[PDB]
RNA sequence: GCCGACAGCGCUCUGGGGAAUUCAGGAGGGGAAAGCAGAUGUGCCCCGCGGCGAGACUGGCGCCGGACGAGCUGCUGGGGCACGCGGGUACGCUAGCCGC
């Protein structure tokens, strides 16, 4: 802690100030195209990608854009930060039990 | 882990905390160079501890001519018990960077519990010190008044002239 | 107590943000609720920052029992309404030159007015400051900017050039013959055409070859518009039916039954959820877009309806033979029923100047009138949105926000292939 | 009541400054194509990660003459690297002065088996010759080793312990050496009882004190403990196993690159399935190195490449080659997790950066939210199937490209034998690694 | 410049408050408007590069009589379960962006003392001050309200500390130490007060102590009379007074300074039959001392100052008064 | 120094110059703390992990190690309490019961 300075007490010699008063201190219609278009058939997913399991989780859980346009800063910050934060120095392996 | 590092200049110490340290593998790569080029990258890495000026140029006619040597000042000794840590060696150190190795060796002497890194043997607070040293004029300017290029010639001339003895046996004019 | 009010706050954040219905609910199990987690304060911090924005929209209100909101004069507006804008209500007398077709950018900020005898002319309009008059002799069929102010293409009578910010002619485009209308696509770079003889072009603007073309069955065109939201294009074919197209369906790709004679003017709105068209038959009717519904018994016109354009806002403009009306609430998209409006608001007065295009100024309050004697500009208090934002759209860009901007476009260039009805597909079995 | 609305350029630029104020509206009315642009963000993010993609900083200076054989790091520095080529010459370099070697000497004969650095600053080398204990820093230079060991056998591997001076060397005998420096003369001798083949190389666990890992050429990797002096556990798998190396961040997951072309992620205190299977390789694996923040992986192969892997990726985030890397037998971290450092058998020593495209130094924020916006969108678009294609591919040799190949249609015959010789629940391809686990 | 972005997230983080300021019926909406619009212009104005304290401490008094006005508006109103806490650490957000970017303005530092003072942030109101005696090691002024507030709070021991490396910093004005013999027989006060604390001899050991030093004068031994001359219902008083006369009689004997404390040393241990007595005394020290080869001029300008400053005192002899007057006539 | 034919050569051509201004770009200098790497109000008490640290024992070989500990402090490790205005006990002050 290089907080709020501690007491000197002995070991921070300084001037006769500090050794002598320390001294003292402690001397104290509508026709719909319904065809499939062939053209937007490779901006679609060819599959379930694998940790999920039905198309409503998957599509349902892209449903909000991950931008500056669209989102507030605050969960533009809190939605594009990696999960693994690595600063720079030594990483040793762990030393006690965290929890 | 360099924790803070000490810069000495003609207008007093300054000691900066360092947080986002330096690339010590990476020290040579180009990028690495602009991140210690230009102000508002280096400028991330260090903050401003502390800063100490002299109270007289004769202080720092003292002080250079103490540096110089190697050794420090009781000012100096005072100013790192302000802002390092009260720290043996035991269970927690701190390291310090220092430009000067034996003033390194008497500062750990000093101080039981800094470890200081000097900037003759390690490139990694060499270079995190330098750059200190480029930008040193906008990273003290909010505190000192005036600019630096003077004081460093009055103590320039103070520290010739005491060095060689010049004005009491020169009087030509 | 007051959490039912929260929950309230919750159902409009969730409506107008949440962009999608919920996540229905091992590991998966964990990872979506703090997706949901994160997706819930997501939406719940866009409505909280809703309250930052700068500027509200305007308005006029019957303050009387009498007094009502189609009888209020220009006159009464200029004087009781604030300077700035009571200079942007300004008139410009151009009669020698032919009817005076008008587009603006789409930050407002310049407007081309295309007279049919030649007269192309793009200036900043609040500045005055004329930045072209070509002069281009023979005909001209329609003038429109290109994703900038700096480049803009008019459709001539045979080919269809396109020219720099000086009026300086870069290139004739040759493969368009006969262009009768134009709207550019700017999400793409993406000009496209209608021709007289029923023929789509799609260009890219960047790259500058023609990406696709496609020849419409329907006869001779007569109307054309594009759908902001969808990229999708809406031509209007006299057979009576709006046929709605795309660069990738040779077919048409959904065409509505709108009116019996042919449909003469269309408009969309900029949100994409309803449209609006009129005929020689001259009801002018509405549409739910996305449902494909024609939600409001349909309303008349004086006269077939040579222009109609809709706002940032529910103020539609319907320009009708000599004079013009705006429509203040055709489609409430909050309401599930749509009811018939009973009676316009601000009508712009016939005085013997047939009205060739309306336009509506995107983020101001006004609306540029396009009549054979020239540019009219004429002030309405509720159109224009009043927020933007300034990463997508500027009404005050520098040239260092317009290099920016141009350089993020082009980097964001959507394909041509990318254009559906339902734009968020991307990412679906 | 007639109000305009009315702007004036003072919310453009209050009057006074020259902060371009920017007022923003997020109602999506006014920005379409969410999930397209949105799209054509994330194809520019793989078409830069792609493009950007320059893994190879540079090599250790002047390297070795014969093939690098064994190197090793200071887990208490981060530039104390060590490696011993083909020659028994040992060197010493400095991560920030990578032009020449600190220090140099022609330790062994034969070659370096096992190199370590110990809690101090003195490093450690195995070779048939047996042991040395060596001082690289001392002011003077010492040429000449300051202590040695014989009593055992041919020694093969070595490796330290974390906090306490003490270090294990895999025998020939079978056997593993307890030294505790400055007061033991001969080690404490731990093997399994009736045991006789090559003990291949051998691990200190670094979280928990007192758990050591071997490998033996008996294609069986073995457990000890060393509270209480006996063998643990022993499992025989169905290949020779080439390295071991632990968790830094769990106390009880081990990685084994094999000869099975696999590295093979096991837990420690249940020996019956396998927990990952990263299946990449090409020739034979000789280096596995855990990332020091756990999750990320390294293996060198006998072939001429080095696989970045995760944890839990099952197939490899990225590949490394050269024409001037030959076989790389050791890959190793440095002490951030942010670059990879190769032997090989070019007699050369490479450092590569883990994260190809990434670059180090301080960023602005724009650079790194950036960088980091377009690491989320990927995490979004990755399986789309353009980004997928151009983020999947890579340039991989000649011989390395013929071999998978041949690889993936030997497999193929391979796995349709083996579905008809079934056909005329199932094991699952976890199970079909641990062969036998003896008590 | 991004000073739209970061000025973004400020004011995106001051939103929801304005929130329930709407919600609640406090404000309302086009007070809300102005209240937006003003915040936004000092978000700019504060992140924007060519910045001043003054423009840190405008802000900072204007979002604080925000919190009043609020405060004020909420008692009217009679709301309670709104709160000033986002306000105040907001505050403190300013301020430590203030400090980050002009460290070397005691402005900024004293007053953000006083605001994490009157919002009783004590601990916090330490850590600040550290930070400001590190950056101003040589300003009396924050030694000597670091030691003062640590002794009214009550901690002497950390007061002690604050003064003990404060007299070891600034050794140029005898200023600190005169604070610290103030301060410490502030507390000796204290202690005789509440009756080490019998003896008493730390401000002695300034005293001899503060010999040494650069700035150890005559003058500057009149202010350390001037500080121990108060307090005269102590112990060990005349004990203190007479070793600083003694000791400048011993080591300045020919000063205007010596005579002068020679002249007001019983008036020490006064406040009465004793008061026209000890003046009467220091009449008799008077005669002797002005008559005394020294700087004749400085002892009477001081004389002067001291005749001049009884004056202010009741119940004495108009004889005295009037013959004090016509002694400052005389010299 | 102006003018300069023929022959020859080079540059350029909505011919060639000069100025005024409007627009589109490019390069360079100088100035600017130029610093959004993980953005959680304050204060007290109990727990948990840890740091300084007086003082005290011990094992092995002149050292290295164990394991005690008054006191003081950190903690974004988490939980429990309090925070606005009144009159009282109490003021160069706000500590403390009952209310608004």
């Amino acid at each position: 802690d290089a907080s709020e300075l501690q007491p000197i007490t002995q070991k921070t010699s300084g001037t006769e100030l500090e050794q002598t008063i320390l001294a003292i201190m402690e001397e104290s219609d509508v026709i719909i195209n319904e065809k499939r278009v062939k053209k937007n058939d490779k901006y679609l997913a060819t599959g379930l990608p694998h940790p999920f399991e039905s198309q409503q989780q998957y599509e349902r859980s892209l449903r909000l854009p991950v931008g500056p346009e669209w989102m507030t800063k605050e969960t533009f910050q809190d939605a594009t930060k990696p999960r693994v934060i690595i600063k720079q120095g030594i990483i040793a392996p762990m030393s006690k039990p965290m929890y | 882990v360099v924790n803070f590092l000490l810069f000495e200049s003609a207008v007093g110490f300054s000691l900066f905390e360092v947080v986002h340290q330096a690339d010590t593998v990476g020290l040579e790569l180009p990028e690495v160079k602009d991140a210690m080029k230009t102000l508002d990258k280096f400028g991330k890495m260090v903050k401003l501890r502390s800063f100490n000026p002299w109270t007289s140029a004769a202080q720092g006619l003292e002080a250079i001519n103490l540096i110089s040597e190697g050794i420090m000042p009781e000012y100096l000794k005072s100013a790192l018990e302000m802002n390092l840590p009260q720290t043996s060696g035991k269970k927690s150190k701190v390291v310090l960077g220092v430009a000067d190795k034996k003033l390194a060796g008497e500062i750990t002497a000093a101080f039981p519990g800094v470890q200081c890194e000097a900037a003759d043997t390690s490139e990694v607070v060499a270079a995190l010190l330098r750059g200190i040293r480029t930008h040193a004029n906008k990273l003290h300017k909010s505190l000192q008044e005036g600019d630096i290029g003077r004081a460093q010639l009055g103590l320039g001339h103070a520290y010739s002239r005491a060095k060689v003895k010049f004005s009491v046996h020169k009087n030509d004019n | 107590k007051a959490e039912l009010d929260r929950i309230r706050r919750y159902k409009q954040a969730q409506k107008k943000y949440g962009r999608g219905p919920r996540v229905d609910i091992k590991k998966l199990r964990r990872t979506l609720t703090n997706l949901e987690n994160k997706y819930k304060t997501a939406a719940l911090k866009a409505k909280e920052a809703e309250i930052l924005l700068e500027n509200q929209t305007g308005f006029l209100e019957p303050e009387g029992e009498l007094e009502r909101t189609y009888k209020v004069r220009q006159d009464e507006i200029v004087k009781e309404v604030a300077v700035e804008v009571a200079q942007k209500k300004f008139e410009l007398k151009l009669t020698e030159l032919g009817p005076y077709t008008c587009e603006y950018s789409r930050n407002g900020r310049d407007l081309i007015l295309a007279g049919r005898k030649g007269h192309v002319a793009t200036m900043d309009w609040r500045e005055g400051k004329l930045g072209c008059e070509l002069q281009l002799g023979e005909t001209v069929r329609d003038a429109r900017f290109l994703h900038n102010n700096q480049f803009f293409a008019v459709a001539q009578k045979k080919y269809v050039y396109i020219y720099d910010h000086n009026g300086v002619e870069i290139h004739c485009l040759r493969k368009h013959v006969e262009v009768s209308h134009m709207e550019f696509l700017p999400y793409h770079f993406l000009l496209a055409t209608l021709s007289i003889s029923g023929q789509l072009k799609y260009q890219d603007t960047s790259t500058g070859q023609i990406v696709a073309e496609i020849a419409t069955k329907h006869g001779t065109p007569v109307s054309l518009t594009q759908n902001p939201y969808n990229a999708i294009l809406h031509i209007g074919q006299q057979n009576g039916t709006v046929t709605l197209w795309s660069p990738n369906s040779t077919d048409p790709l959904v065409k509505l039954l709108a009116h019996r004679g042919p449909v003469r003017s269309l408009a969309v709105d900029r949100e994409g959820r309803y449209m609006v068209s009129t005929g020689q038959d001259n009801k002018m009717c509405i549409w739910d877009i996305r449902n494909f519904k024609e939600a409001v018994n349909s309303y008349f016109t004086r006269a077939p309806a040579t222009s109609v354009a809709i706002s940032d806002t529910g103020l539609t403009a319907v320009g009708w033979g000599t004079h013009t009306t705006i429509w203040k609430g055709l489609f409430n998209k909050e309401r599930p029923v749509q009811v018939k409006v009973d009676s316009p608001y601000m009508t712009w007065g016939g005085q013997g100047q047939v009205v060739e295009r309306v336009r509506w100024c995107p983020f101001e309050d006004i609306l540029g009138i396009g009549h054979n004697e020239g540019f009219s500009s004429i002030i309405v208090p509720g159109a224009g949105e009043a927020n933007y934002d300034a990463l997508e759209v500027n009404p005050f860009e520098t040239k260092k926000q317009r290099q920016e901007g141009e350089v993020k476009a082009l980097l964001n260039k959507l394909q041509p292939e990318m254009i559906a009805l339902d734009p968020n597909f991307i990412g679906n079995l | 009541k007639i109000k305009a609305l009315t702007r004036s350029i003072t919310a453009q630029q209050a009057p006074g400054s020259d902060v371009q104020r920017a007022p923003r509206n997020l109602a999506p009315e006014l920005h379409p194509f969410e999930r397209a642009r949105e799209y054509q963000r994330a194809l520019n993010a793989v078409k830069l990660e792609r493009m950007f993609a320059k893994p190879f900083l540079g090599q250790l200076g002047n390297g070795h003459v014969q093939g690098v054989y064994s190197m090793c790091k200071d887990k208490n520095s981060l530039n104390c690297i060590a490696s011993g080529s083909g020659d028994g010459v040992v060197k010493v370099w400095d991560l920030t002065t990578r032009d020449e070697e600190t220090w140099r000497v022609a330790a062994h004969n034969n070659i370096v088996k096992g190199l370590t650095f110990t809690n101090d600053k003195k490093l450690l080398s195995c070779a048939t010759d047996g042991i040395k204990l060596w001082d690289p820093y001392a002011s003077p230079s010492n040429t000449t080793p300051i202590a040695t060991w014989q009593e055992g056998g041919p020694y093969t591997s070595l490796s330290f312990h974390r906090s306490a001076n003490t270090f294990a060397a895999s025998s020939g005998q079978g056997c593993i050496r307890i030294w505790d420096l400055e007061h033991s003369t001969a080690g404490q001798a731990i093997q399994w009882p009736s045991f006789v083949d090559t003990i291949t190389d051998v691990c200190f666990n670094q979280v928990e004190t007192s758990v050591i890992g071997s490998v033996a050429t008996d294609r069986s990797i073995i457990l000890f403990d060393l509270r209480t002096n006996m063998p643990v556990i022993k499992t025989v798998l169905h290949f020779a196993c080439n390295r071991i190396v632990f968790n830094p961040m769990e106390a009880m997951n081990l990685a084994v690159a094999s000869e099975d072309h696999n590295i093979y992620i096991f837990d420690a205190r249940n020996f019956d399935k396998a927990l990952n299977i990263q299946k990449g390789h090409v020739a034979a694996v000789m280096d596995v190195e855990f990332s020091p923040t756990g999750e990320e992986l390294v293996s060198g192969s006998y072939d001429r490449t080095i696989r970045l892997w995760r944890r839990d990726a099952g197939h490899s985030r990225d590949v490394y080659h050269t024409k001037r890397m030959q076989r790389v037998f050791r890959t190793m971290w440095t002490m951030d997790s942010k670059y990879i450092l190769t032997g090989s058998d070019d007699g050369n020593v490479r450092l590569w950066r883990a994260n190809a495209s990434e670059r180090s130094g301080v960023k602005a924020t724009r650079q790194r939210q950036a960088l980091e916006y377009n690491n989320a969108l990927l995490d979004r678009y990755g399986h789309l199937p353009e980004i997928r294609r151009i983020r999947r591919h890579r340039h991989l040799p000649k011989v390395v490209k013929k071999a998978t190949e041949i690889k993936r249609e030997e497999l193929a015959a391979i796995k349709r034998r083996e579905e008809n010789e079934r056909k005329h629940k199932r094991k699952s391809e976890r199970e079909k690694a641990v062969l036998v686990k003896q008590q | 410049a991004w000073v739209a972005d970061k000025a973004r997230f400020y004011l995106e983080r001051a939103a929801p408050e304005l929130r329930e300021w709407e919600e609640k019926e406090i404000f309302t909406k086009d007070e809300i408007r102005n209240l937006v619009a003003k915040r936004s212009d000092f978000e700019h104005l504060v992140l924007a590069p060519g910045t001043k304290p003054t423009d840190f401490l405008n802000y900072v008094n204007w979002e604080r009589s925000l919190d009043r006005l609020r405060a004020k508006r909420c008692a009217r109103l009679n709301i309670r379960s709104v709160t000033s806490h986002a306000s105040q650490a907001r505050t403190f957000g300013i301020f430590e962006r203030a400090v980050l970017k002009h460290p070397g303005s005691i402005e900024l530092w004293l007053a953000y003392l006083e605001f994490a003072a009157q919002v009783k942030a004590t601990k916090r109101w330490r850590r600040i001050m550290t930070r400001a005696l590190r950056l101003h090691p040589m300003n009396a002024s924050l030694w000597t309200l670091a030691g003062r507030r640590a002794a009214q709070n009550g901690d002497m021991q950390r007061a002690r500390a604050h003064f003990l490396r404060g007299c070891r910093f600034c050794t140029r004005e005898p200023t600190l130490w005169l604070e610290y013999a103030r301060c410490e027989m502030d507390w000796l006060a204290r202690m005789e007060a509440k009756k080490p604390a019998l003896s008493g001899a730390i401000p002695i050991a300034v005293f001899d102590v503060a010999r040494k030093q650069p700035f150890w004068g005559p003058a500057a031994a009149e202010k350390f009379f001037d500080v121990f001359a108060k307090f005269g219902h102590l112990s060990c008083h005349e004990r203190i007074i007479s070793h600083v006369v003694t000791t400048m009689q011993e080591l300045f004997p020919n000063h205007p300074c010596t005579w002068s404390v020679h002249i007001r040393q019983p008036l020490v241990g006064v406040d009465t039959p004793a008061f026209p007595k000890a003046l009467r005394e220091s009449l008799a020290r008077l005669k002797a001392a002005l008559q005394s080869t020294t700087d004749r001029k400085a002892l009477a300008t001081k004389m002067v100052a001291w005749m001049d400053g009884i004056l202010a005192i009741e119940k004495l002899d108009a004889a005295i008064r009037t013959v004090l007057e016509h002694t400052k006539r005389s010299l």
